[PDB]
């Protein structure tokens, strides 16, 4: 339960290109810090470097919507890699089941554009239904927006813990 | 501006060319002229209907704008 | 020898070798050895086998066996893990989460199979895993109540829920009907048949497990241990998340009564969840047992209250007896707020009279509940930690108007209107 | 051609037996004598058997006075305990009468096989009623669906009236006209395909039959229907294409692929059936292709199997959650059939299978589950029901993986 | 053609 | 023992309906299940109310199940010798 | 998404701070940070009052 | 009945329970006993038995054990002999039943006469495939998989191979005369080594009459090759050592056949003895008619080895001796069953390599590595899983009877984990499909 050493093990696996194992230990460190993601993970543990490493681990495993979810963990939301990852079609993750963990309206706008351009209308309807949510309104009061982001963050990281532990 | 061009209805199946069609509404089904448009569950009753219709003996789907036009 | 023997035997279990009767026997004998070692005496002292210290190494290999399709293997693994000590330092987060997930699955499966008699081993395992850490405690509570409220396992707790040949035969030279709406006739709907007493005691086993997990480890020869407000807070927040994923209105402050007309869909969703799953009230009372934790479940209270207010306003009946579930829900909701001390004792006593009133006065009394909660606010900072016992206290008198002046006034007006039948109940609402 | 080719001489054995067995005043077996033998309330199957067994020696012309007595009484033959000998002999006599008085015989045999709901049960169908609507032939009694001689009679009449309707509508169209051609062709095609669909639904085992397959009246009826459908598909392969585009229950697919040698033409429109936007047409195309590949292992069969695996791996990323479950529960048992037929598909099949497995495991992790298959990662074989769809689809993926591995190792 | 099996002996005119 | 006193005073034994007796027996069984120390389930099991409410075989099953919940075993520790 | 009105809407229409505002300003027009349906009606009414024929001049 | 089969094309299945099937085989035996007072009738009624079994493994196994009981109860009666006859025919038709072969079937003589088998086409494909030892190194490793697969099939199901002994005789007749330099560059001596290992496994079931004739032809080919390289016989010392090991076993079990073969062709043998004075063993043979003690310090170091350096050095030492002496690895099997689960990368890889070499030399002991192999698959250490998946097709091909559960576990760890075993699992599936069905 030493998150510093868990991050060290995750990075050791990350350098050797064991991306599944690296993700395992990053999520283990996060679950040490926040009590199984019940609280916010401290920024001095899930730093932008750690989150970027997690992004690379998810991308190299073809879990592209998971890359899109992790892209809004960063202090400055990285839309370039998020949009690049969502363009991929060889996904090995649940895809449309993860659209409930996206709280950024820009990511969902791009998802709706992508599913409309590529012709999948039902997934496009799922993304539109996700945008058309009261708690998702970008013009909401701030404390509502962090609460939506925090609950989606908790659910997403717990789902990843279930998948990767 | 009139937009005489139209969009396609394909998926471009990959090899992980050929495409599967998408659903298109108001494509004017030709059920009385084409037996391939007949659903299996609605086959016998449609068969009876168009059998009667061919003999000596869809409609009512007007757009709502031109539906209450009494002038 | 013991690490090597356990490793080889578990490797053979995880392979097709060592057929499940022998697997169950192995786990039974291993449990006997571990318990015999714990059963401290001259025997374990002299032997020095360290059965517990060795089997603790293979916890991660034992959790999958606790989900085995073979029942004897599952029970044997459950009993062994119930007694087997955790590793010397602590448990890894993946290891702990795997143990907790396996443990809760075993709990629900064995509750389904053998009822409360066949549940103790999984309960002991989960209790020990909760005592490990606050992370383990929160994981246990979260997964336990989430599996309790799932589409599966909710029946344990009282939860709710060829062509062309025949068509040709029925044909007459015209179709007559111009189409068929939908897929024809609707189905005969669902059917339910479950014993009420079995539901009561499944709920009892689950709630006893949760109380064991929430309380501190067990002076005066009467009395009870203090339920942890952190554990009940965990139960409350996961109850909130399960019933209504929040952030439309989720601040602990209660909004004005007219705001309830803007969230009416969410309140109806909460009301249906409470109606379908009767144990949501049980877990609500469990949350209320620790005083400050019920504040964090205020969204559910507000939503259910709005749903009940909407029903009573829209009730054309002259008595509350024609709305049995809504009457019981209103009574239970006000009782839960009173028990959690979100209301003073005077305001919290008026669930006695709800069966006697008509819909409009009970609607007025629930609006008085809403008004009092707006005026005072169910916040956790007000619950001061009185260390004479080790538990939180709310004393409304310091907050000013702690009796609830106008709300007591409307309650007494309702009493005076129906004094012909509320005469005997007039003693339950004295301000001093 | 079947009503004509039966006139052809095999040897002339029947000429010899007519010469020898008919002299000893056996013509006393009058039609009314047969009717009395039939109408007797103890039945006396020996008597009717004797009478009709004498009747087989009569030429087709002199059998005509016996036509009414053995058609009108044939509903009695549907009753249980009637020996197969009488049914076969009545079939032979009907086939003989079919060579001389076919139109009258068909009209008066349709009326003889009504379910007898009413007192007369509408004994008033005529040539015209059956020519405008040949499906009346399949509106006959429930019991002939497991009476193979009477089923053969019904199939002959159905085929005849299908052709008769084809001619009759052309004649009436010419009379009225003094467009409509498209309407006529669509009516004929829909009528023929509806006949095929009803015949396929007869082949299905009813729930009473649910209570050894090869040796049953159901199997004989299936063989008769398969022979008839083979003739129809040879006559007009567009009917076969139309029937498969409509689809039929997937339970019939081994039967109709094994029993109908003209189904290899389906391989020439499986790509067109795959391209259809309907999910059920795609699923049926996958299932039909799997059965065809296990039947005909041709290079073009493999090409279409490659296309099917590609399209199934393509729409894995197109479908939503519910549609993924709906599509991959019936189409995943088709993969063991593809792997049986085509070992070169192993890499593609298992890559697709691992992709679907990873997608479904990810979907399982999203929500709380009653079973949680992830922590069942190390369970053993489960050689061989209210669970949620994602766990069901996970278990289905595992199940087809064990079926593939079992097949490859056996 | 529907009347001939794919593996039948081909006819060469 | 106070709970058993309230239980015995409130059952109205042999006069109440079989439904009340069944619910009463179920509650006693389940409060026995919830206990940890074995002397407590023994003292509840020894009660006249308990042994009257249920049959014989089921109470025997209950007590043996509670006993085997926390079994006690002893094992030979002296090394094997045939001398 | 959630009903969050106050007396702040009683004041005049505000400007926006998004990327459309500077290009709106350099064209002689302006943006309208609308946050309520009543201020939407106010913004639309002001917009009708600003539909006028003429030319814009960059006065210096 | 034609009515059941009306309409079928007739170009490429009755359900009966246990006791009915037992009565059926008893009735077939009654038929055989009535006719004997030939195997033609008993073969004629065999498809009826198969049409009633419908390929069900349970029915096949039940008939097999009932026939074993009938053989034992009837002793060596005529009906008991017919029980053995239809039992061997059933084993031929359905060898998927992996029951070990009783000695009563080994004493049966009728297997090598005219008969029908289900797997003969596959093993024929195997040996002709292994024979084409062309220059492509990918094809060379494919041939190596073919050779060891045939090794495992020989140890598991010998009798099916024994009906393919003239096969190997003909395969070796072709290449004997070709010269030494072309012998080594086209890589045909490896095929001789492979078939030598095969035949070394195939004993002592390789020593009956028709087997004796095929062996005599094969040994004539062998000695023709030996005399063909009398001027260059000194590089094949280990091959000639395997040859004389075969010779010692041959004289051990079937002495008179070896004596007859040697005496019939005494002139080439004496010519080889005289021409090459370096052949001590040949002269000694014609005239006449290691252990734990050395490995003990090494397994001591391996057992009491904690540092990666000690394990690395002792494993490299075991590796070099096994390269000299592959038979020594059976002693270390238990130790490096545990070392191939180790967390260290290079040490685990070396343990895996040595374990695979061990069970490839001895295809019987591979089943003992099964629990530790799928423990490695199920291990929480991802490197252990990765290296187990790397070694998956080789071990699965060495296991076969457990390759089903092995590949199922590989798929489960692939899909619930994030690794992609599709390449390895598909290669294993391809190879064992070529093993089993086609």
């Amino acid at each position: 339960n030493n998150h510093s050493w868990l991050i060290i093990q995750a990075d050791i696996y990350f350098a050797t290109n064991q991306y599944s194992a690296a993700l395992h230990y990053y999520l283990q460190a996060g679950a040490v810090c926040s009590d199984f993601f019940n609280k916010a993970v401290p920024p001095d543990v899930y730093t932008d470097q750690v989150i970027k490493r997690m992004i690379k681990c998810c991308s190299l495993l073809n879990c592209h919507t998971q890359v899109a979810i992790l892209c809004q963990f960063l202090r400055e939301i990285d839309y370039k890699t998020a949009f690049k990852s969502l363009q991929e079609q060889n996904s090995h993750d649940a895809m449309d089941s993860y659209y409930d963990y996206i709280w950024d309206v820009t990511i969902l706008e791009y998802l709706t554009y992508l599913h409309h351009k590529r012709g999948e209308t039902d997934k496009r309807q799922i993304a539109i239904k996700a945008i058309g949510q009261t708690e998702l309104n970008a013009s909401n009061p701030e404390e509502v927006l962090q609460l939506a982001a925090q609950r989606r963050k908790k659910k997403f990281l717990q789902a990843m813990a279930k998948l990767y532990f | 501006v009139g937009k005489k061009v139209v969009q396609e209805t394909g998926i471009k199946v990959r090899s992980r060319g050929f495409q599967v069609a998408l659903l298109n509404k108001d494509l004017k089904p030709q059920t009385f002229r084409n037996a391939y448009d007949i659903p299996r569950r609605n086959l016998l009753d449609h068969l009876t209907r168009m059998r009667s219709n061919l003999l000596k003996s869809q409609v009512h789907s007007v757009p709502i704008a031109q539906m209450g036009n009494y002038q | 020898l013991l690490p090597l023997a356990f490793r080889s035997c578990l490797a053979r279990v995880h392979a097709g070798t060592l057929q499940p009767p022998f697997t169950a026997r192995f786990l039974r004998n291993l449990a006997l050895l571990v318990g015999w070692e714990q059963q401290g005496g001259e025997g374990p002292a002299a032997l020095g086998a360290h059965f517990g210290e060795s089997a603790s190494a293979h916890l991660s290999d034992l959790a999958p066996l606790l989900l085995h399709p073979e029942e004897e293997v599952a029970e044997a693994a459950a009993s062994l893990l119930a007694i087997c000590p955790f590793p010397s330092e602590a448990l890894s987060p993946s290891q702990l989460l795997g143990l907790v997930r396996a443990g809760v699955h075993r709990f629900f499966a064995s509750l389904r199979l053998h009822g409360p008699p066949g549940v103790a081993s999984a309960c002991q395992l989960l209790t020990r895993l909760s005592q490990t850490s606050p992370a383990g405690l929160k994981a246990v509570l979260q997964l336990l109540v989430e599996g309790a409220l799932h589409r599966g396992n909710t029946e344990l707790f009282g939860g709710q829920v060829a062509s062309l040949l025949d068509t040709n035969r029925r044909h007459i030279w015209s179709v007559f009907h111009a189409g068929v709406i939908g897929r024809g006739l609707k189905p005969p709907k669902f059917v339910q048949s479950r014993n009420q007493q079995e539901v009561i005691y499944n709920t009892q086993s689950l709630l006893s497990l949760l109380v064991h997990c929430c309380s501190a480890p067990g002076g005066e020869c009467w009395g009870a241990p203090i339920l942890s407000p952190e554990a009940a807070k965990a139960v409350a927040v996961t109850l909130v998340e399960s019933v209504c994923p929040d952030a439309a209105g989720a601040e602990l402050a209660w909004p004005p009564e007219e705001h309830a007309r803007a969230t009416v869909e969410r309140d109806l969703r909460i009301g249906r969840r409470f109606r379908e799953q009767p144990l949501l009230f049980e877990l609500l009372k469990l949350v209320a047992a620790a005083p400050p934790a019920l504040c964090y479940c205020s969204v559910l209270l507000r939503g259910l209250l709005a749903a009940l207010l909407g029903h009573w306003e829209a009730s054309r009946h002259p008595d509350t007896t024609h709305s049995p579930w809504h009457l019981e829900a209103s009574c239970t909701l006000v009782a839960v707020m009173a028990e959690g001390s979100l209301l003073p004792p005077a305001l919290g006593n008026m669930h006695e009279v709800f069966s006697q009133l008509a819909p409009f006065e009970v609607r007025l009394l629930l609006l008085s509940v809403w008004g009092f909660l707006r005026e005072h606010g169910p916040l956790p900072q007000k619950f001061i930690f009185q260390s004479e016992r080790g538990r939180f206290i709310r004393d409304f008198s310091r907050e000013g108007g702690g009796e609830g002046g106008p709300h007591l006034a409307v309650l007494h007006s309702v009493l005076h209107r129906n004094i012909d039948r509320l005469g005997l109940f007039s003693g339950r609402f004295q301000a001093p | 051609v079947d009503d004509w080719i039966c006139e052809e001489e095999i040897t002339g054995t029947d000429a010899l037996l007519r010469r020898m067995l008919l002299t000893n005043n056996a013509k006393n077996h009058s039609p009314k004598q047969l009717q009395e033998a039939f109408s007797a309330v103890p039945v006396n199957n020996t008597q009717v058997m004797q009478i009709i067994e004498h009747l087989t020696l009569l030429s087709a012309s002199e059998l005509i006075p016996y036509a009414e007595v053995l058609t009108s009484n044939m509903s009695q033959l549907l009753n249980s305990g009637v020996p197969r000998r009488i049914l076969q002999t009545v079939n032979k006599l009907w086939m003989v009468l079919n060579t001389v008085m076919p139109r009258r015989l068909w009209v008066m045999t349709v009326n003889a096989l009504q379910p007898s709901i009413k007192f007369v049960r509408q004994q008033k169908y005529t040539q015209n009623d059956l020519m405008i609507d040949p499906l009346i032939v399949l509106r006959c009694d429930q019991r002939v669906h497991r009476c193979p001689p009477l089923m053969d009679i019904t199939l002959h009449m159905l085929n005849g009236y299908l052709l008769a309707s084809k001619a009759y509508l052309s004649a009436h169209l010419k009379e009225t006209e003094q467009t409509r051609e498209e309407l006529k062709n669509a009516l004929l095609a829909a009528q023929d395909s509806a006949a095929v669909q009803i015949l396929l639904e007869i082949c299905l085992p009813t729930e009473e039959e649910k209570a050894d397959n090869l040796l049953c009246n159901l199997r004989e009826v299936q063989c008769l229907i398969c022979c008839l459908l083979h003739q129809m598909y040879i006559a007009d392969p567009n009917i076969a294409k139309l029937v498969h585009f409509q689809g039929y229950p997937c339970e019939l697919l081994p039967l109709t692929v094994a029993g109908i040698p003209s189904m290899h033409i389906c391989l020439d429109f499986i790509p067109e059936l795959i391209a259809q936007p309907e999910l059920e047409k795609q699923i049926f195309a996958i299932q039909l292709l799997s059965h065809l590949c296990i039947q005909y292992a041709l290079p073009k069969s493999l090409s279409v199997a490659r296309l099917a695996v590609n399209v199934m791996g393509t729409l894995l990323t197109v479908l939503t959650q519910a549609k993924r479950y709906a599509f991959f529960m019936p189409t995943l048992p088709s993969l063991v059939s593809f792997c049986r037929a085509f070992p070169p598909l192993y890499e593609d099949i298992m890559s697709l299978l691992i992709q679907i497995g990873q997608v479904c495991a990810s979907d399982v992790a999203t929500q709380t589950r009653d079973i949680d298959p992830i922590i069942t990662r190390l369970q053993q074989i489960k050689e061989k029901g209210s669970m949620d769809p994602d766990v069901q689809l996970c278990h289905c993926i595992e199940r087809t993986v064990i079926e593939i591995i079992n097949m490859s190792v056996s | 053609s529907p009347s001939y099996s794919p593996t039948s002996p081909s006819y060469s005119p | 023992d106070f709970l058993l006193e309230v239980c015995s005073r409130s059952v109205n034994l042999e006069k109440a309906s079989e439904s009340l007796k069944g619910n009463m027996a179920a509650f006693l069984k389940n409060v026995c299940l919830g206990l940890e120390d074995l002397q407590y389930v023994f003292m509840i099991s020894s009660h006249e109310l308990f042994i009257t409410l249920l049959k014989d075989e089921e109470r025997k099953l209950l007590v043996d199940q509670m006993r085997k919940r926390s079994p006690r075993v002893n094992l030979c520790i002296k090394p094997v010798t045939s001398f | 998404g959630t009903m969050s009105v106050e007396s702040e809407q009683l004041t005049g229409v505000p400007l926006d701070d998004s990327a459309i505002t500077p290009m709106c300003e350099v064209t002689g027009g302006r943006s309208y940070s609308v946050c309520s349906p009543r201020m939407l009606n106010q913004c639309l009414e002001s917009l009708v009052q600003k539909v006028q024929s003429g030319v814009v001049i960059n006065f210096e | 009945v034609p009515r059941i089969w009306q309409g079928r094309d007739q170009r490429t299945v009755l359900r009966v329970q246990g006791p009915e099937l037992i009565s059926l085989v008893e009735l077939i035996l009654a038929e055989a006993e009535t006719r004997s007072q030939a195997c033609s009738l008993i073969q004629a009624r065999l498809p009826l038995l198969l049409s009633c079994c419908c390929g069900d493994d349970e029915s096949v196994r039940k008939v097999t054990e009932h026939l074993s009981g009938c053989i034992q109860q009837w002793g060596d009666s005529v009906l008991g002999r017919r029980c053995r006859d239809l039992l061997l025919q059933l084993y031929l038709q359905r060898p998927e039943l992996r029951v070990p072969v009783p000695e009563v079937l080994l004493h049966s003589e009728g297997a090598a006469s005219s008969s029908v088998c289900k797997l003969d086409g596959l093993i024929h494909r195997f040996i002709t495939l292994l024979a084409d030892t062309s220059d492509s190194r990918a094809l060379e490793n494919r041939g190596a998989d073919a050779s060891m697969a045939c090794r495992k099939l020989a140890v598991a199901h010998p009798l099916l191979l024994l009906r393919h002994l003239p096969m190997i005789a003909a395969l070796l007749h072709g290449r004997t005369h070709l010269n030494f330099q072309e012998f080594r560059q086209q890589n045909h001596l490896s095929c001789f080594l492979h078939v030598l290992g095969l035949l070394e496994l195939l004993q002592p079931h390789v020593f009956r009459s028709e087997h004796q004739g095929a062996l005599w032809d094969c040994l004539l080919s062998f000695i023709r090759l030996l005399l063909n390289y009398r001027k260059s016989s000194r590089h094949l010392a280990a091959f000639i050592n395997k040859f004389v090991q075969f010779i010692h076993k041959y004289i051990t079990y079937n002495a008179p056949a070896a004596i007859s073969f040697l005496q019939k062709h005494a002139d080439p043998l004496h010519d080889l003895s005289f021409d090459n004075s370096d052949l001590v063993m040949l002269k000694s043979l014609l005239a006449g008619l290691l252990t734990a003690a050395e490995m003990a310090p090494y397994m001591k170091r391996l057992s009491r080895g904690q540092t990666v350096e000690d394990l690395l050095e002792v494993l490299s030492d075991i590796d070099e001796m096994s390269r000299r002496r592959p038979e020594i690895l059976s002693f270390f099997s238990t130790n490096l069953q545990r070392l191939m689960s180790s967390a260290e990368e290079c040490c685990r890889n070396l343990a895996f390599s040595l374990a695979l070499r061990s069970m490839q030399n001895s295809p019987s002991i591979a089943a003992a590595f099964l629990p530790t192999f799928m423990y490695c698959l199920g291990s929480q250490d991802f490197e252990v899983v990765q290296t187990a998946l790397r070694n998956l097709p080789e071990y699965a091909l060495l296991c076969q009877e457990h390759a089903a559960v092995l590949l199922h576990r590989a798929f489960l760890v692939g899909m619930y984990g994030q690794m992609d075993p599709s390449a390895q699992i598909s290669e294993a599936l391809r190879i064992l499909h070529m093993e089993a069905v086609m």
